[PDB]
């Protein structure tokens, strides 16, 4: 359905926010009320959704919605 | 001496999602046992349980937070919120350090234990959810409830298998009477109707296998009984020091006057016979309350519908009551709800309290033909109306484990 | 008022399989952390833990009965037998109803939970062992110990995660002081160093990942700490009413004079800051013992070597002790043993007692560079000799959960 | 190693008795100190040892050492 809609949807379900609030510049902790374990569970959901392994050193750099969009985009090749 | 009263009730049970709806269904003799359908029971010897129907906690627990909770945690939170709302207690910064909890469970979060271990064996430890531990351990019902209401007083979690319900309630009263708290929310919660649960208790040959008629499987003291029936749910009580409850004009259901404990000192595979452990816990509760056994009007038995345990319980009632054994009313609400395990003592304490309020006793349904030596008034089939009843006794027995007895007094 | 004394000690720890061997190793600053080898840790971020080495219980538990017990149950039984043998208590038919137990655990039988669920997913419910439930639930340590010694008094099992140790010991003293028992064996046991355990706590990012140097990973209040280290073992104490112990000429290690409880009312993902919950539990223990904080000579801290929790604990000690904060000795034996979770409070109560007997304080090893604001005398590197110490304080803090504090008095 | 030695060994390990005491006429409960859950675990061990499924209606009839010997013998065909 495009990966951005899929990524934004995953973030929406994980953090319990409407898709209206899942903006590209949104910070998981600062804007969407996620704690440190919420972001861990969120990265796991991205892995299971796209059948890709995200190294935890790269997972820590996924702080915003745009970051998760960029990672799943540039790792399907 | 600081007295302890009950000022709030909350409950989720196989026959109702509130206290009053459950109490009405039990007095009507309604069964809450049905066939399991949330997992394939084709390979399971037991295919039925006492399930919580139509459970919707979205107004209390968001979907995001539900995923961090096993079903037994969701049950205990909902029942805890009901009890807190029923108490009308106003928590402030001043009294927060004087309010705590005593909430336990017997088996805990089997469902999310199964799920996290399945992910582990399929994808290694990187598939385990970070919320695995806090979603499964038995103490997280009190953990969430203390956070939701800002409770800072003493909080414990007693996990003593089928006697966790009365132990948590009884030691909540001990914490209040000792002076460490003025209010405590106590009880238990359980959701063992899972593959590991039904399979685990079925492996021990403890469960009834009457899949052809689940509503008649739980038959305490009946000659055709063949094991207990699993039941899910949660029971919560708000215990409060008497003068504290009176000053704030609280509603007062009953007074907790006695709490007794004992140990059996033998395995469940050994004969219980006379149930000396059960009698010892009841005697300690009577001594703690300072009343004679003949003053007890109703006894909410353990009565799990197991062949040896039911007979040993009837002998323990005969030992304690003696001359008054023929007059006291005994009944097992597990004939309708099933065995709620760690929450059994909690929901059955609520029944013993409501029995005082309404002067009515719920029945032991499915008691078609009592066993030899089970000649007590077990209130079979239909509920009993009583008058002038001042004391009720709530029992949780291990018959191979610990025992707990609570005595409640009207007003 | 009934006073409660300690008349028996038993312990299994990563640095010794007896009380005295552990106490000698801790005073020598010996680490008990090593690499895990009983399962493949290649895919695990944390590959080390505080393990019980050279464990042999065949003289106490036959191989047939061991298969019905998770490793944490075997540990608690062995430690319980040691404590019972150390007490020299002679159980008869007369005093059996006055002897009980208060033994808990934080996570319980993960090992046999994993094994039974693996059989389930591979062969259905008919592969689940009939002993699955009694081999995994946390209350079976007390269940076996009561049966082994014929104990019939009150028995409970408090499971409050990292604070189970002090809660079980503290409420065992409450049960004795209330009058429901004269002797209680209390403590906890843990064996979480399993795939689900290391993976579960590792999924929550709670564990240190210093696989290149495991003996330096647990460094409470050090600037390079990165999480706690798992530790297995069990600690058991025989608590006894004072006049009961004196009449039988019992050995008396110390008197349990204070027990305090509190709740944090916030999740572990939220900042603890000043640790108001930890301070509240310590203040309740001082009020319960009726002593000032300046009379405490040594504080066995929680000190799990976590970044936020360690700093919040130092602030709570500053709040309680105030002027005397610069003089009191604080130390985390978790720097050597690791975090024994549900058993941490139990083994650390034994350390606080032996600190009174020998007038020596074990160190906080690996404390190379304390953090800003961690300017307390944490007894770094080597043990401290003291004199005239009358009171010690044993703390278990949740920093997102419950808290427990015990105060012991010499003789 | 012959199924009788294999069966007798399984019974020996399960009930914690020396092979001297695992006689053909030995009753699990009456002679070898097994409770009702010990016999259940024992039948499970026989199943896993010989890769055979024993119906629980037939498992209840396995009360002695000779009974377990007979069942594993006449069900390898
Ligand atoms: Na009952
Ligand atoms: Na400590």
């Amino acid at each position: 359905s495009t990966i951005e809609e899929r990524v934004k949807k995953i973030i929406g379900e994980q953090l319990g926010v409407k898709q209206e609030e899942v903006t590209n510049n949104a910070s998981f902790v600062e804007d969407l009320g996620a704690d440190s374990l919420d972001t861990v569970e969120l990265v796991m959901a991205l892995e299971e959704e796209f059948d890709t392994e995200i190294p935890d050193e790269e997972a820590e750099k996924i702080t915003t919605v745009q970051a998760a969009i960029d990672y799943i985009n540039g790792h399907q090749a | 001496k600081r007295r302890v009263v009950v000022t709030g009730l909350g409950m989720l049970s196989p026959v109702g999602n509130t206290v009053e709806s459950t109490w009405k269904a039990l007095l009507a003799g309604q069964s809450g046992i049905s066939l399991i359908d949330h997992f394939d029971t084709s390979a399971y010897a037991t295919k039925f349980a006492g399930l919580v129907k139509d459970f919707n906690c979205e107004d209390i627990i968001s979907r995001k937070e539900q995923r961090k909770m096993d079903a037994f945690i969701q049950y205990g939170i909902v029942a805890g919120v009901q009890a807190m709302q029923d108490s009308g207690l106003e928590i402030t910064e001043e009294n927060a350090t004087r309010i705590g909890a005593a909430i336990g469970s017997g088996i805990g979060g089997l469902g999310l234990i199964e799920e996290n271990h399945t992910s582990l064996m399929n994808g290694g430890p990187r598939k385990i959810s970070p919320f695995f531990v806090p979603s499964t351990i038995v103490n997280m019902v009190a953990g969430h409830l203390t956070i939701m209401y800002g409770l800072r007083g003493p909080s414990i979690s007693i996990a003593t298998a089928c006697t966790s319900g009365v132990h948590n309630i009884g030691h909540a009263a001990r914490i209040i009477a000792y002076g460490d708290a003025d209010v405590m929310v106590a009880g238990g919660a359980e959701k063992a109707s899972t593959p590991l649960g039904v399979g685990g208790f079925g492996a021990a040959r403890a469960l009834s296998t009457r899949n052809d008629n689940p509503q008649a499987a739980s038959r305490p003291w009946d000659k055709e009984r063949d094991g207990f029936v699993l039941g899910d749910g949660a029971g919560m009580l708000v215990l409060e020091e008497y003068e504290h409850a009176k000053k704030r004009g609280a509603k007062i259901y009953a007074e907790l006057v006695g709490f007794g404990m004992s140990s059996d000192a033998y395995h469940m595979t050994s004969p219980p016979e006379n149930g000396a452990g059960a009698a010892l816990a009841m005697a300690n509760a009577l001594r703690d309350a300072g009343i004679e056994a003949s003053q007890i009007g109703y006894v909410n038995a353990h009565g799990t519908s197991t062949p040896a345990g039911d007979k040993a319980e009837a002998q323990a009632v005969k030992t304690i009551f003696g001359e008054a054994a023929s007059r006291v009313l005994v009944s097992s609400t597990k004939s309708m709800t099933g065995h709620l395990l760690g929450a059994a003592g909690a929901v059955e304490s609520i029944y013993s309290i409501l029995a005082l309020r309404d002067q009515a006793v719920p029945p032991t349904i499915n008691l078609d033909n009592p066993d030899e030596g089970c000649d007590l008034d077990f209130v079979p089939h239909e509920a009993r109306q009583v008058s002038g009843m001042e004391y009720t006794l709530c029992n949780s027995f291990g018959f191979g484990g610990t025992n707990g007895s609570l005595i409640f007094k009207k007003i």
